[PDB]
DNA sequence: GATACGAATCTTTTTTTCCGTATAGCCGTAGC
DNA sequence: GCTACGGCTATACGG
DNA sequence: GATTCGTATC
């Protein structure tokens, strides 16, 4: 009378559905932040939803704590309403008394359902909370577990202003940059289970509902359906959720899954070099546009085709289908992000790749949109150009407008003051530097 | 750059009111103030660069000690203070001498960001109880100082009215009549009129018109004016006229208008004049 | 001091380039009260700043020259909290809301609506202040649409002087209710006559002074452009213009020209990953996407080796680029798209 | 006036046996009404098909007389913010009242795909904490707007469209309720309108037996008209430009459909369409996306349409 | 005081029997009140049609007195949000009927305009409520409307008014304002009208100023012509026998004398033009496609301005080149 | 010993409503 | 018995 | 989804 993802828990660490390599990194990491002066204070875990995230840190738990304790978990628990405790604090009395947790009381202290870090204002108490833990000044504290589920958020608001925690719920959009450089803290990003470990795990829970099983004769369809099921899924939950679903049943109703979400690099790559799965272009646009529509109908996407359309051939191909693709691409951002633009430029780039797609071609490494480099260095010229204009309107008496800047101003007049005043406190190299 | 001054509360009650009067009010304009120490009169400014602009003379017999050298034009520094620390300052003065003392302020200036040794007594019941405050502040410039002017304000053929003292028969009345319109909430404009005298007080909207009214008597010393005025600077105005006896009021035909407040000290007299856009 | 700052004309008897617009400024100024608003469209250099003071100073007197800078700040429905600098002086004030941004509708709907709401009466006569609005034709046809009704409603207390070239993305309404003044750029007689001046003021010594006009055929009627060259030749030369003296071009323009050269020899899919290098390096010095497209066209077409179908083509993609960058918002896939149909006709 | 609920109301079902179409998801929904132990599940599909009447049906079969106390509705209507998750689905859960073994309290979180981020991951903690005693019922449209945890956690169940001959079954058990005269060209008809939606086939039939009262071909399409996708497919697959601007004008601009409708109906049968090579398809889809720029920015003409319609015969012929 | 309103608002339909143009509509609705069921409505169809007005006037002959405290009309000009929709709409629908024994009546006009989020709200109020309140949806364009509110909706289409039904409302004008239309002016007015009657009361107002003695004259077609600034039947087929016939000097100075004589716009010349070109039976499929590729650029080219000149002989050219075709 | 499999890498700064906090107004109670 | 002030609370604002 | 490196296993 219970769900199967529960009463087949694993008891010990053996049982736990992970990669030998990453439970041994865990475990190297968990076992380094128990010592007294640990180089490591936050061990960060990134990763889809059910890859054993905190199945193996409560099961590390059993096994490390009692062991480093002088004579489990303390997990941090949202729906905690106080009364006279502002919403924003329990985050903060949560780490205050969470602080005493060391030797004769020693427990890790695991963060798994973190705060309402969509609301803008308690995101940056949680930011600055971790960033005082990490540049904590007592001199023992008790090690730290944060378990982030890297999931995408649907689109439900209507507003072009959306921020990072609106589209993707991960570790980059809830963490700053400082946080996830910090020297103090170690990541170890998890991958989705895979189809060895899931076929194992749920041929163990066949074979201890071998009498159920086999009373509804479902004993010799038994491999067809753990095959299948570990070739849908890379989830340890939903899995056993399918096979008690399919189990507990009496028909043919057809087994179902949780859907994936194709990431940003991967549905590059499913528009460059298509599908291993579908043959028909049509469909597998189809469903990339409705179940990725939070992703394709962005400016990213757009850019990252520009950026990695030379990837198909190590850029050995002909220059007419490039231009076929670098027009279509600039006609498509003449559209004004109407949703038949991208239908568009990634039909014509995934018709042209297709019509040149010939074995034995070593295709290349993708990247990012390098645009987020320009703007900063624009940003910089932006600055160095209000400096220029202001060191020569109070020094001297001229206005002179950016453009004039830009196109003049900001390679004629460095050079003037490097020969007529360095030569024979104020601008001499080039504006936002060399065109190198 | 020596500076050295000495204050008494209890000594002189008007000189000292005046400053409570001129420190309460750029308090409520905005953060930061300018004070110029000239050698024989100080000036604590308030320039936000439509906002309004502070200009009252404090002159140097105030204070019990003046001693004011600098290599500038006149023994003249300017200070750039952050008027919350001064104000709780001089808040614990009030309540140093309200639990009852009679003990003077010495303040210094010790060390371009200086501070003020703002350092007075106060007696508990014969016990010592030392208070010493530190108020960081920055040196301006001269060329920055004589970036900042007193702004102009003429009158060829215009109108000042004289505003009853708050002391006499009409003084709350008016006081009424200036704090009437401060009691809506959903204000933003006063339209001032000048008729030679009556001065009316009108908001007129897309759906509602005030127009409160003065039926007692005016005096003008020795055609209309009309001004558009934003109603914090109508708040400032009362809490000016609040404080003082002499109160001149003179307005503008669609150029500006100036609250201009003076205290007889007779010895120069101390005024304050905030000019309106 | 900057050549082009220290000599620029102070009045309309000063300026010596174009006789006939001088006889026209003149009569503007000559009736100063029915000054109608202005819009001054022509090349850039020619200028046009110049002759707006210029008439400002025969207008208003002296005085117009000491420019005291104030910066105004501005709130948006987002509560950004955006800034601008706002150049002023007694008699006039000069801004550049394109500088803003997109957001120039809330500096034209303030600054525009309050000094047009001022009626400067000082102590009677209201008289009038110009607003000088630096490159008109980068407003966002949203900061003119707010502005026709502004000048048109309050014209008897301010009067507009746009300084703008090409006057193309200026819509007809603001040019319906704006005099054009057009400012043909200078000869290369009257640039080489400029520039005799000022070496004979600042006694450099030059000798052929031919290297004058190669100075203003350089320049391609630009008398900034040619200031700045003349003054960078001239201490790079140690005051002395010798025949053989460089002439010193921008380096954003050298590097075009080597991407020419590139895009006319080899022709690939690496080669133009190369172009978008060197193009995202032009983007992010802030150089107009427009600028670079235009410059990239006309030193394709000085090619020698291109036929005649080569430029045709070269030409016709180039309008249809620059028409396509108009109306977009990512300017890389039109100059890659630009680029790429550039080799492809070439080969 | 009168009491007389619309048959949409009136004849919704209220036992899982009356439940038409998806028989291997209704027979497994009755198995588990008939068990009790009912696993966290996510019922999703088009609108109409019967995701709302299954998951109440099947919660009241499974609570007997303690549905009053042992569910709890929350819809689109009601405000589920986080506060709400945080405070009335917790005290919910916490609730300890006591059931026929193997039964557990449901929340029928219809309308799930409206629900705020916030909330859902809050909802996380609590189907975590409390899964013993309370069961989550989701019930949407669209099954990737619930995030991934949450749908890790429960079973999806994929409605599909209903067919001819459920729907045919369901309005023939109307029909012998409400003595409806009918024919079978009619009823024919009402299933080809409906598009595998029930609810618009009750309308449609309501609103025939009520303008008309016989149930024709004739009677049911002059009130209730053909399906415009279909038209406008019919449009994009034909053959010459004089043939398919006669089903432009004649069927869509004359009975009252906007141009933008048009279009935006359009782009969508394109996306569909079958039978066509691609890189057609994506100039159909160019060119319907440059006419629908134009009608965005004001010019919304037959004369536009009419264009669009030949620029896709031109890129038929031979492009 | 209602002879003081403009003839748009003047001639609103106050009942059912008023309603011209609908009559499926309106006998179904009429067949709905009289049986005593009111589904939940939906009104689609252009602009002009009359469905402001049906759903008004039954909502008055269901309620009669009762129209103001059993009818809750919220349109665009209200702040229709998912707060609105949870804290005025389910709160009305929520109360029990003012002493009607009935259902009351909620009527979304211009639904068009409301969010996704307010309309993925409304869906469980109007199932759960519909035992004592109704909904109506108003709207002309659907693609604005979620699939589900669509599905629980029955959807009535009001189709543009025939010719019938505004010939016999022109009529009623007529007799009330004591006026004259001609024969050829009125198919004139039903011409422009396209299915609109607010145009015909709109260009019928205006005929009237126009005319010196409203009693005595007639309202002839050079009248609509030329208050509504159309090209007249005439001036539309002597310029495009000018284009199909004469040479390139004749038929420029054609089309600016009939642009000049009464002040003709580009535009209406080009829609009439392209309707007279329609009914021709061009033999190429590559002539029409020529001209109505061209002709909608240029009618793209007009609505944002530029040289009237150029547009005017790129009319011309467009239409030469592609006879070109043809022969 | 061949190979399937698996991990790592390929990355970033106009509008509407909602969730929590700031703040002024009003009422209850101590004391002069 | 009356008033000032602290605590509670409803409401507009901000990201 | 692509390449490259590294195992584990049959
Ligand atoms: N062999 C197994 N290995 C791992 N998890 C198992 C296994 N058998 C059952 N489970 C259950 O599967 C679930 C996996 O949860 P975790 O991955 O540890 O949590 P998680 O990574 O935070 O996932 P989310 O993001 O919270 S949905 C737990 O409820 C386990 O009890
Ligand atoms: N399979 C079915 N059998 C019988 N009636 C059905 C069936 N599907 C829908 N209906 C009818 O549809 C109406 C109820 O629709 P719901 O089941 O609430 O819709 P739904 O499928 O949940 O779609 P959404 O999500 O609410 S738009 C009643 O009139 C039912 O009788
Ligand atoms: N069938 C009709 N019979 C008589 N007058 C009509 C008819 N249809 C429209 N009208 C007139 O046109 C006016 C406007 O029509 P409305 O019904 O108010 O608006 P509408 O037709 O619903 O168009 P929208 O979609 O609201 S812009 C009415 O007030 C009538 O004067
Ligand atoms: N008549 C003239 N004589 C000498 N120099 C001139 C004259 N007209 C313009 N200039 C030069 O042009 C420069 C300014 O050009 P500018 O006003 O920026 O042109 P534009 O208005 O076209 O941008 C000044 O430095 C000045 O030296
Ligand atoms: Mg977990
Ligand atoms: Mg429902
Ligand atoms: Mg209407």
């Amino acid at each position: 009378g219970e769900q199967w993802y529960e009463k087949f828990k694993p008891n010990c660490l053996e049982q736990v559905a992970i990669h030998k390599r990453k439970l041994k990194d865990v475990q190297e990491a968990l076992d380094a932040m128990f010592l007294p002066n640990a180089k490591h204070r936050i061990l960060l875990l990134s990763g889809p939803s059910g890859c054993s995230k905190s199945t193996v840190i409560k099961e590390l738990s059993k096994i490390l704590v009692p062991k480093y304790r002088q004579n489990k978990v303390t997990e941090f628990r949202g729906d905690c309403i106080v009364n006279d405790l502002p919403q924003m604090e329990s985050f903060s009395e949560f780490l205050k008394g969470a602080r005493y947790l060391v030797m004769s009381n020693l427990s890790l202290i695991l963060i798994e359902d973190l705060p309402n870090v969509f609301h803008i204002d308690t995101r940056r108490r949680f930011q600055q909370l971790i960033l005082q833990w990490l540049y904590s000044s007592e001199p023992l504290l008790p090690p730290l577990v944060i378990c982030i589920t890297e999931c995408e958020i649907p689109e439900n608001d209507n507003n072009y202003r959306k921020f990072g925690i609106d589209y993707t719920f991960s570790a980059e959009t809830i963490m700053n940059k400082e946080i996830l450089m910090h020297p103090r803290l170690k990541r170890i990003k998890f991958n989705p289970i895979n189809s060895t470990l899931l076929k194992k795990h749920l041929k163990f829970i066949c074979v201890q509902n071998m009498k159920m099983l086999k009373e509804k004769n479902k004993w010799n369809k038994r491999q067809e359906v753990i095959d299948y099921i570990a070739q849908e899924t890379g989830d340890i939950r939903s899995a056993i959720t399918t096979l008690q679903f399919w189990a507990t049943s009496s028909g043919s109703l057809p087994i179902s899954t949780r859907e994936s979400t194709i990431s940003y690099f991967h549905a590059i790559g499913k528009v460059i070099h298509g599908s291993h799965s579908t043959n028909n272009d049509n469909e597998m646009i189809n469903n990339l546009f409705e179940n990725s529509n939070n992703l394709l109908s962005k400016e990213d996407f757009k850019l990252g085709i520009l950026e990695n359309y030379n990837t198909f051939n190590k850029g050995e191909f002909s220059i007419s289908d490039a231009s076929s693709i670098v027009d279509c691409l600039s006609e498509c951002d003449n559209m004004n992000g109407l949703p038949e633009s991208n239908e568009y430029g990634l039909r014509e780039v995934r018709k042209t790749f297709r019509n040149i797609s010939k074995q034995g071609h070593n295709h290349g490494t993708v990247y990012f949109p390098r645009e987020w480099k320009v703007r900063k260095l624009q940003n910089s010229f932006k600055v160095q150009a209000e400096d220029w204009l202001n060191v020569s309107l109070y020094k001297y008496n001229a206005v002179h407008s950016f453009r004039n800047i830009t196109l003049e101003f900001g390679y004629y007049a460095p050079l003037i003051r490097k020969c007529q005043s360095y030569k024979k406190i104020d601008v001499v190299d080039r504006i936002g530097g060399p065109i190198e | 750059m020596k500076l050295k001054l000495i204050v008494n509360g209890c000594e002189a009650p008007d000189d000292y009111k005046l400053l409570r009067t001129t420190i309460n009010t750029v308090a409520s304009l905005r953060k930061t103030a300018i004070l110029r120490f000239n050698s024989e009169r100080l000036t604590i400014i308030s320039t936000p660069k439509d906002t309004g602009q502070l200009w009252c003379t404090i002159p140097h017999d105030v204070f019990r000690l003046y001693t004011v050298i600098s290599a500038r034009e006149l023994n003249t520094i300017t200070m750039e203070c952050n008027c919350d620390s001064l104000l709780s300052v001089f808040k614990r003065y009030d309540r140093v001498m309200n639990q009852g003392s009679s003990s003077n302020m010495t303040i210094k200036l010790q060390s371009p960001i200086c501070a003020l040794g703002i350092t007075f007594e106060e007696i508990v019941h014969n016990k010592v109880i030392m208070h010493s405050f530190k108020v960081p502040v920055k040196l301006l410039f001269r060329a920055q100082d004589t970036r900042i002017q007193e702004p102009m304000i003429n009158y060829i053929q215009l109108m000042m009215y004289k505003l009853p003292p708050i002391s006499g028969e009409f003084g709350s009345a008016f006081h009424g009549f200036i704090r009437r319109v401060e009691r809506y909430s959903n204000v933003n404009h006063i339209h001032l009129m000048g008729v030679k005298v009556e001065l009316k007080i009108i908001v007129n909207e897309l759906d509602w018109h005030l127009e409160i009214c003065w039926n007692g008597p005016l005096d003008s010393v020795i055609s209309t004016h009309e001004v558009i005025i934003r109603c914090k600077d109508w708040k400032v105005c009362s809490k000016l006229y609040a404080a003082f006896e002499e109160v001149v009021l003179a307005i503008s035909h669609d150029e500006s208008c100036v609250f201009h407040c003076s205290l007889d000290r007779g010895r120069e007299r101390g005024q304050i004049i905030y000019y309106i856009a | 001091s900057l050549w082009v700052d220290k000599y620029r004309p102070k009045s309309l008897n000063a300026l010596s380039h174009n006789e006939e617009l001088t006889n026209f400024l003149k009569s503007l100024s000559d009736q100063p009260r029915d000054l109608p608003h202005l819009l001054l469209y022509g090349p850039n250099g020619t200028g046009k700043k110049t002759r707006c003071m210029a008439l400002l100073e025969s207008i208003f007197g002296p005085g117009v020259y000491r420019l005291k800078i104030d910066v105004r700040q501005f709130v948006t429905a987002s509560n950004r909290k955006l800034e601008l600098n706002v150049v002023s002086s007694p008699y006039h004030l000069e801004i550049t809301p394109s500088d803003m941004g997109n957001n120039d509708r809330i500096v034209i709907q303030e600054l525009l609506k309050e000094v047009a709401q001022m009626e400067q009466v000082d102590f009677l006569a209201h008289r009038y202040k110009c607003v000088i609005i630096n490159e008109a034709n980068s407003l966002t046809k949203d900061a003119q649409a707010a502005l026709r009704r502004t000048m048109e409603k309050y014209s008897k207390n301010i009067r507009l002087i746009m300084v703008c070239d090409s006057m193309s993305p200026i819509i007809a309404p603001i040019k319906s209710r704006c005099l054009l003044i057009r400012c043909p750029a200078p000869s290369d007689s009257e640039i080489s006559t400029i520039l005799s001046d000022v070496v004979t003021n600042e006694r450099i010594q030059l000798e052929t002074k031919d290297i004058l006009k190669r100075i203003a055929q350089a320049s391609n009627g630009n008398l900034r452009v040619s200031l700045l060259m003349l003054e960078s030749m001239a201490l790079n030369n140690e005051l002395a213009l010798k025949s053989s003296s460089p002439i010193i071009k921008p380096d954003w323009i050298i590097v075009i020209h080597k991407l020419t050269r590139k895009i006319v020899k080899e022709r690939s899919v690496n080669s133009l990953i190369e172009c978008r290098a060197v193009l995202y390096d032009l983007l992010a010095h802030c150089i107009p996407a427009n600028i670079i497209l235009k410059e990239l066209t006309f030193s394709l077409l000085d090619v020698e080796t291109l036929n005649t179908t080569n430029k045709s083509s070269i030409i016709e993609y180039s309008s249809v680029f620059d028409e396509r960058l108009s109306l977009g918002n990512k300017a890389i896939f039109h100059l890659e798209g630009f680029i790429a149909k550039v080799m492809c006709c070439l080969d | 006036l009168s009491l007389q609920l619309p048959w949409v109301e009136k004849y919704r079902p209220q036992v899982l046996s009356d439940i038409v179409g998806n028989k291997e998801t209704i027979d497994r929904l009755q198995q588990i009404a008939k068990d009790g132990n009912m696993p966290h599940m996510i019922i999703s599909g088009m609108p109409g098909i019967g995701k709302t009447t299954s998951v109440h049906c099947l919660a009241h079969e499974l609570l007997g007389r303690s549905y009053a106390d042992g569910v709890l509705e929350l819809n689109a209507s009601d405000d589920r913010g986080i506060d709400v998750v945080r405070n009335q689905i917790k005290h919910f859960a916490q609730k300890k009242l006591h059931l026929p073994p193997g039964k557990h309290k449901i929340v029928i979180l219809d309308e799930a795909d409206s629900m705020t981020a916030g909330a859902q991951q809050a909802l996380r903690r609590t189907m975590e904490l409390y899964s013993n005693s309370t069961r989550f019922a989701f019930a949407c449209n669209q099954s990737n707007k619930i995030i991934e945890p949450l749908q890790s956690r429960c079973a999806i169940l994929r409605y599909s469209k209903l067919s001819d001959e459920d729907v045919l079954k369901r309005l023939l058990q109307i029909i012998k309720l409400e003595d409806v005269k009918y024919t079978n060209d009619g009823l024919e008809a009402i299933i080809f309108t409906a598009e595998g939606d029930m609810r618009q086939a009750i309308n449609n039939l309501q609103s025939t037996v009520a303008g008309h009262g016989l149930v024709n071909a004739d009677n049911v399409f002059k009130i209730v008209d053909s399906p415009h996708p279909l038209i406008v497919k019919k449009m994009l697959l034909a053959s010459n430009l004089e043939d398919s601007i006669q089903i432009l004008r004649t069927d869509l601009w004359k009975k009252g459909y906007s141009s933008i409708d048009i279009v935006t109906t359009s782009f969508r049968v394109t996306k569909n369409l079958a039978q066509v090579k691609e890189s057609v398809r994506l100039e159909m889809i160019k060119e319907i996306g440059l006419t629908h720029m134009r009608i965005l920015e004001g010019v919304g003409t037959y004369l536009q349409l009419a264009s669009m319609l030949a620029k896709i015969h031109k890129l038929n012929n031979k492009a | 005081s209602k002879e003081n309103l403009p003839w748009v608002e003047k001639y609103r339909p106050e009942t059912l029997d008023e309603v011209y143009g609908q009559n499926e509509v309106i006998t179904t609705v009429r067949k709905f009140v009289d049986e005593g069921k009111l589904p939940h409505l939906l009104f689609y169809g252009p602009p002009g049609t009359g469905k402001t007005s049906t759903i008004v006037a039954l909502a008055r002959e269901i309620y009669g007195k009762n129209y103001s405290n059993m009818v809750l009309e919220l349109n665009a000009s209200d702040d229709r949000g998912i707060d609105v929709v949870r804290n005025q709409i389910k709160d009305f629908a929520s109360t029990r009927q003012i002493f009607s024994k009935g259902f009351k009546l909620i009527i979304l006009d211009e639904a068009d305009a409301m969010t996704n989020a307010a309309q993925n709200a409304l869906r469980r109020v109007i199932e759960r409520y519909t035992k004592n309140t109704r909904f109506c949806v108003l709207a002309n364009y659907a693609h604005k409307l979620t699939p589900a509110l669509l599905s629980r909706c029955t959807r009535f289409r009001f189709q543009p008014l025939p010719q019938e039904a505004i010939e016999r409302r022109i009529a009623n004008v007529l007799v009330h304002e004591k006026l004259k239309l001609s024969p050829n002016a009125e198919k004139a007015l039903i011409e422009l009208s396209n299915g609109d009657m607010r145009r015909v009361l709109n260009v019928l107002q205006s005929c009237k100023a126009t005319l010196d003695n409203p009693d005595e004259d007639e309202i002839s077609d050079d009248v609509i012509y030329e208050c509504c600034g159309a090209p007249r039947p005439s001036d539309l087929k002597a310029v495009l026998k000018s284009i199909l016939e004469d040479d390139w000097g004749t038929a420029h100075y054609t089309l600016n004398k009939v642009r000049s004589a009464k002040g003709l716009a580009l535009i209406d010349l080009i829609e009439g033009i392209v309707k007279i070109l329609e009914d021709y039976e061009l033999q190429n499929e590559e002539t029409r496609v020529h001209l109505l590729t061209k002709l909608a650029d240029i009618e793209y080219s007009i609505s944002k301005g530029g040289n009237d000149q150029i547009q005017g002989s790129a009319v011309i050219g467009a239409i030469k080149a592609s006879f070109e075709n043809e022969t």
